[PDB]
């Protein structure tokens, strides 16, 4: 029943820094631990074993050291390929212990940049067959960290929203979100006024995007 | 008079390591178990086809006794019916076994403040072993299909790993000393019981 | 050449039943520790189960008593029969060799497989519905508009979405899909187009559904408040 | 409570060997957790640990120095002899023997371990030279009036080998402001200190002063005297 | 290997007040690895502290020590005059074990002005070929001094040694001394020699001169 910790969730750094990764056990589990890297669509591979042992084949770069409770994984200079996913495995619990840590996810890290806000209430096409869609997309910012919050004719909402993101893209290393409110046209109706609320670091204000279904 | 040498064996200066156990028979003497039984130093003291208070009425024709080190965590291997590394490719113990375990901590003795590496465990092996057998061969082991001529390498590995004993280590991977005993009771005459 | 293959995996009911096989190259299953470790989408990995050398198996808690882990000597492979399966066993499956390594890394899994996936719902599958997202009623706003296809009601997993038949593809962004609370998929794909192209150049949106067989096509255009 | 002494050859010649052994008191190398270990000292520098033996037999050396250390256990004499070969003229140092002990409480928990007696060490030099006599130089006042009423005289001992010297003050009747400098080795292997008094300016000519050396290794026994000196 | 690294180097403290030393490890191990030493001038080291908070037996209740991860502490609360010596942190944790580069209690006390004297060669010395010109600086706080000989005016480098000795027992000063030897021929070459003083306590830099032919 030991639980790995791993820290920090996600890390962002530039080509050529040096970046540290820590695993943390419930209890002491010596030097039984291994650090793994996965790349997206991949299957994961063996870095480290014995929490200080490099394995054939891997660049010398990466290094891992620590002991008893708390484990280290240490890269010295961050070449473009490095960017990943990276697990610590401990095989101390002798039957049936084995378990995984977390995860700690390696971005690139840029400037601030400001997303743009675009709505799109639902269309007749869809009205004909009674469904409401309304979707509020935000597109290109940094970091990832950002916040919608959806008025129902200037009220909170809350429970009936999906929201997607996308991975940070290959020219500008940015993200995009969509949000879309799902409703019964029977809901749709009665009201008048929706929008869309972004808050992100970059924004000065939280930044409103509205519209009324009568006058459109 | 001529009490067992039970001390021999449970006061032993220096143990086996498990791959290689080590067995001593017990014959024409008498056999006080209630001094085993009764000390408070013994973590474990299990046994199965026997009462515990009766030893001491059986007469057996003679007694075998099989010592090692183990993982603390790995005690509950030596025992009927286990499964595992230790109770598959180390030490087997019958399933209608007679007799019984004995284990204790022994962290004091057998850490070493740099790491002890004087102990053994067998790793890789192509088969179960057989109850009460042992096994003490050190060769190459070959786990893809290109043959190795006795050199290591990526898929051909020497079979035995050793512990890695240290005083701070948590209880589950302190060394623990191990004693199964083991009564034949055959159709020649009964040598060894108790007052 | 060591390697592992993977296959068998598919969509099944709940309380249904699967077969996955691992085939081997150069190592000998019966020779080594071999596992079977899953991992769900977005979450992280987990193992499963393992068998030794010398025939013991061992499995983790959740799925004890559900599935049976096997080999075969003649064909070289490993088998994972999968029992009374629920929406929770719904991941990829990746065959692993333990302790292997050039170091010997006792513990760690050195080699992995391809992997595959088993999806288990109750959905009926069925084909997407295509509705487009008309760009907003604005003459310039400093050359930025973007207008859209949202992609609704489908199962199961994938669907492409193509623009005008490949012919642009900058600044187009197709979102992964999300499992809405009926069991079916929906998604999104944006471009971003100056404005003063929005009445000259003829957009079409794509979305091809291969379990369905399901292929629309379908135009976006503005409309007039 | 305890006792160890170190003793063997203390000059060694380059690129030999020594032996040094350690005699101890009070405990035995029989009882489980004990343990007789080495350690060194260079002359003004930190401390690091040579080897180590316990009860059982069991040894551990430096790795850098495993190549060429040699440690052994004799119980019923109590005694320990480290061997080291092929010896260079930068391992002269200080060497102790230390008793090594480790605690548990009647559940083995390990609340650490220690290097509790330590001996008195011996020192150990590494160099080729030959023990020759002392020479001492006297170094005379200056050929002031009073200055402020406080001058300074001495002697410097120069060109021994081995250590140390002895070097004492008006048979040592003379103590108050005697400062004698630790001997530096020079270039050629070869040592010299200093030895100076201070004394009043009036008390130049009234009180002969003399300053006593003292050689052990070359058995040199010199009394220099030092009178102020004009121009 | 693992490195200790003790801070500060150096800590001059009075007679009273709270002393506290650190020692830093490259790499983490258990807190039970670690103890401290303490070691007086021309004596054997004692062990003071084993498993990083335990005391030994007979040491008094001043000495405290904590610590935890990579970093460790040792303090003195009422510091006597007794008390001032060198201090090690020591790690069984990984082989082979390591002391500390060690850390040096000081006693502190107000500036002294240092005492120049000088002192050419002697005849005893002045037959046999080789020469040493000495002089001394006396009775000064702290132990920093700067030394510089010069021959006609022109500095010396390279020819000259330096030696110190420990503070004294009754003024918590130093003393130093300063040779510089040469030979016959570099002897009679030159005319007049001298050396010079730089210190906290001194204002101005002070040279003490000496010629060889007036005197
Ligand atoms: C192994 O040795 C220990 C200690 O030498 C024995 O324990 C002692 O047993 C006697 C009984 O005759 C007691 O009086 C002592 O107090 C015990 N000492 C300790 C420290 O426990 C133990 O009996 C021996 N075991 C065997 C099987 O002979």
């Amino acid at each position: 029943d030991i639980q790995m910790t791993q820290s920090p969730s996600s890390l962002s750094a530039s080509v050529g820094d040096r970046v540290s990764i820590t695993c943390r056990a419930s209890q002491s589990i010596s030097t039984h631990l291994h650090w793994y890297q996965q790349k997206p669509g991949k299957a994961p591979k063996l870095l480290i074993s014995a929490a200080s042992t490099l394995q054939s084949g891997v660049p010398s770069r990466f290094s891992g050291s620590g002991s008893g409770t708390d484990f280290t994984l240490t890269i010295t200079s961050l070449q473009p390929e490095d960017f990943a996913t990276y697990y610590c495995q401990q095989s101390y619990s002798t039957p049936r212990g084995l378990s995984f840590g977390g995860g700690t996810k390696v971005e690139i890290k840029r400037t601030v940049a400001a997303p743009s806000v675009f709505i799109f209430p639902p269309s007749d096409e869809q009205l004909k067959s009674g469904t409401a869609s309304v979707v509020c997309l935000l597109n290109n910012f940094y970091p990832r960290e950002a916040k919608v919050q959806w008025k129902v004719d200037n009220a909170l909402q809350s429970g009936n929203s999906q929201e997607s993101v996308t991975e940070q893209d290959s020219k500008d290393s940015t993200y995009s979100l969509s949000s879309t409110l799902t409703l019964s046209k029977a809901d749709y109706e009665k009201h008048k006024v929706y929008a869309c609320e972004v808050t992100h670091q970059g924004l000065s204000s939280p930044v409103t995007k509205s519209f009324n279904r009568g006058e459109c | 008079t001529n009490l067992c040498p039970f001390g021999e064996v449970f006061n032993a200066t220096r143990f086996a390591s498990v791959y290689a156990w080590n067995r001593k028979r017990i014959s024409n003497c008498v056999a006080d178990y209630s001094v085993l039984y009764n000390s408070a130093s013994f973590s474990t003291f299990k046994c199965y086809g026997v009462s515990p208070t009766k030893l001491n009425d059986l007469c057996f024709t003679n007694v075998y006794a099989d010592s090692f080190v183990i993982r603390g965590d790995e005690v509950r291997q030596i025992a009927p019916g286990q499964t595992g590394k230790i109770a598959d490719y180390n030490y087997k113990l019958p399933d209608d076994f007679t007799g019984c375990v004995i284990a204790w901590n022994s962290n004091n003795l057998d850490s070493k403040v740099g790491g002890n590496y004087n102990y053994l465990y067998r790793l890789f092996r192509k088969s179960n072993l057989k109850p009460f057998e042992r096994d003490i061969s050190t060769e190459i082991y070959q786990a893809g299909s290109t043959p190795c001529n006795g050199v290591e390498g990526f898929n051909c590995y020497f079979p035995l790993q050793s512990y890695g004993f240290q005083p701070t280590n948590g209880v589950g991977y302190q060394p623990y000393r191990v004693v199964v005993l083991s009564f034949e009771l055959l159709h020649a005459p009964a040598t060894v019981c108790g007052p | 050449e060591v390697q592992l293959v993977e296959s068998g995996g598919g969509l099944v009911q709940p309380g249904g039943s699967l077969r996955l096989s691992c085939a081997a190259s150069e190592i000998t299953v019966s020779s080594n520790y071999m596992n079977w470790v899953r991992q769900a989408p977005g979450k992280g990995l987990e193992w499963v189960s393992v068998v030794y050398p010398g025939g013991s198996t061992f499995y983790t808690d959740s799925v004890k008593g559900r599935f049976t882990i096997s080999r075969d000597n003649s064909k070289n492979t490993l088998y994972l029969q999968m029992n009374s399966l629920r929406a929770e066993d719904t991941a990829v499956y990746y065959c692993a060799r333990e302790s292997g390594g050039f170091p010997l890394a006792e513990g760690a899994f050195d080699i992995w497989g391809q992997g595959t996936m088993v999806t288990v719902s109750s959905a009926s599958t069925k084909g997407p519905s295509v509705f487009p997202l008309a760009p907003s009623s604005k003459s310039t706003s400093g050359g930025t508009a973007a207008l859209g296809c949202l992609v609704k009601d489908y199962f199961p997993e994938p669907v492409t979405v193509s623009w005008n038949s490949g012919a642009l593809t900058s600044g187009v962004h197709t979102f992964p899909a999300v499992l809405q609370s009926s069991g079916l998929y929906s998604l999104s794909s944006v471009v971003t187009v100056p404005s003063s192209s929005l009445g000259t150049q003829t957009y079409i949106c794509n979305v091809n559904h291969k379990p369905s067989n399901t292929k629309v096509d379908k135009r976006v255009e503005p409309k007039s408040c | 409570q305890i006792t160890l002494k170190e003793s063997g050859p203390t000059l060694v010649k380059p690129t030999q060997t020594l032996t040094l052994t350690c005699t101890f008191s009070g405990f035995s190398l029989s009882t489980s957790g004990v343990g007789v270990a080495w350690i060194r000292q260079p002359p003004g520098k930190a401390l690091e640990w040579l080897a180590l033996i316990y009860w059982d037999n069991d040894k551990r050396s430096s790795p850098s120095l495993n190549n060429r250390l040699t440690i052994t256990k004799d119980t019923s004499k109590n005694q320990v002899v480290l061997t080291m070969t092929n010896m260079d003229p930068e391992d002269t140092a200080t060497y102790y023997c230390a008793h090594f002990f480790s605690h548990y409480d009647s559940s083995n928990y390990y609340y650490g371990s220690w290097f509790d007696p330590w001996g008195q060490g011996t020192l150990v030099t590494v160099s080729s030279a030959s023990t020759k006599g002392p020479s001492v130089f006297p170094l005379a006042p200056s050929s002031k009036s009073t200055s402020g009423g406080t001058a300074a005289l001495g002697c410097l001992v120069k060109d021994y080998f081995p250590e140390p010297v002895t070097v004492s003050w008006n048979s040592g009747a003379l103590t108050s402001g005697v400062h004698t400098f630790p001997a530096v080795l020079q270039s050629s292997g070869l040592y010299s200190l200093s030895s100076v008094v201070t004394v009043p300016s009036s008390s130049l000519g009234t009180q002969t002063y003399i300053c006593n050396v003292n050689h052990k290794p070359s058995n040199t026994k010199v009394d220099k005297r030092v009178e102020p000196k004009s121009c």
